[PDB]
DNA sequence: ACTTGTCGGTGGTCTGCTCTAACGTCACGGCCAACCGATCGGA
């Protein structure tokens, strides 16, 4: 489905807005899709959704100051997505857990995201 | 009489709510009062209820109480 | 409208719900919803909207509207949504460093670039 | 390729209609209780 990715791109990209203060322009076209050119686009839809009613003070809101975009209103949408059972959590774990490189960050990086990322799931 | 409080008397007064379940949703008491000032709910404790010994006046909130209101144009 | 407009709509719908929105409601008060020729496109268009919705891994409940109402609605249980807390930095950039070097196949780094999006919107 | 509307189906709950073959057969639970004047229908 290349809707679905679409939609958790931009169910991801808000909450990152609002926990990121000021985050200029190229740091999102860099980092949430390395094409900038749609990230206007998909900030113009992300303009155009909101809470029912449809009307100013219930749709999500911005400031295009120069490059900073800040959120001002988020209709409710503060806080990211869960990583979803098994899929993106499990090969992530795999990956992380069968490493075939000798330790580097063994010591007290390896492990700690390990135990923290099986606690959160 | 008035300053020796020889014709003094004590009056006591009492004041039920009950939260009940309506059709449209529950009742619950609680300190979140949607539309009021900040200084209204301060004789009120974590549940919502004034606090033994506060002097309440004329209009003051005793018990917290919110019901669900439904769609509303 | 869009197919991912109505979609965003509905989420954020079902998000701010306080009790469980019935489809009719759905219907009337979601946008995009209600350009449907006939109630029976409305409704398989709904449904393979919730089967995308409950595939993709939000948390979509179906109950009663409450105690005393027949109706039957849905929600989104905002607590089930995700977990905010998240731990140190320094590993989780060494995590980040390694989550894709030279894998092929299109599930593995769909989910790993999926996994890094949501880490990075949950920090870092 | 993805979406979308028409088609068709399984399963579940709320609501309404019909039927049941020994013989059976003419209601109660209860005062009213003043006390005046006016008036129509009986005797």
């Amino acid at each position: 489905s290349q809707v679905s990715t679409r939609l958790v791109r931009l169910l991801n990209m808000v909450p990152y807005f609002q926990a990121n203060p000021k985050v200029t322009r190229a740091e999102a076209a860099a980092a949430l899709g390395v094409t900038g050119k749609q990230l206007d686009a998909d900030l113009d839809q992300l303009w155009m959704c909101g809470l029912p009613g449809y009307s100013p003070g219930d749709l999500i809101d911005f400031d295009f100051v120069g490059d900073t975009i800040e959120v001002t209103f988020s209709a409710g949408v503060d806080h990211p997505l869960r990583l979803t059972s098994t899929e993106a959590t499990g090969i992530l774990v795999a990956l992380r857990a069968l490493v075939d490189v000798p330790g580097m960050v063994d010591p007290e990086a390896a492990r700690s995201a390990i135990a923290k990322i099986e606690s959160a799931v | 009489l008035v300053e020796e409080d020889v014709l003094t008397s004590i009056h006591i007064e009492e004041h039920e709510i009950d939260a009940r379940d309506t059709k449209l949703g529950a009742e619950e008491i609680t300190r979140d009062i949607p539309n009021v000032s900040d200084e209204v709910l301060a004789d009120l404790d974590e549940r919502g209820i004034v606090r033994i010994g506060a002097e309440v006046r004329d209009g003051d909130i005793l018990v917290g109480k919110v019901t669900p209101k439904g769609e509303t144009e | 409208v869009s197919k991912v407009e109505r979609l965003m709509n509905l989420v954020i719908a079902l998000l701010s719900t306080r009790t469980y929105l019935p489809a009719e409601k759905i219907r009337t008060t979601v946008a995009g919803y209600a350009d449907s020729p006939s109630d029976e496109a409305f409704s398989r268009m709904f449904e393979r909207d919730k089967n995308e919705l409950r595939d993709l891994g939000i948390p979509l409940e179906t109950g009663r509207v409450s105690k005393w109402d027949s109706t039957e609605g849905y929600r989104i249980n905002r607590d089930s949504y995700a977990l905010p807390p998240i731990g140190l930095t320094a590993d989780e950039a060494a995590a980040v460093a390694v989550a894709t070097q030279l894998w092929q196949s299109p599930e593995l780094v769909t989910a790993t670039q999926n996994a890094v999006l949501k880490l990075r919107a949950a920090g870092v």
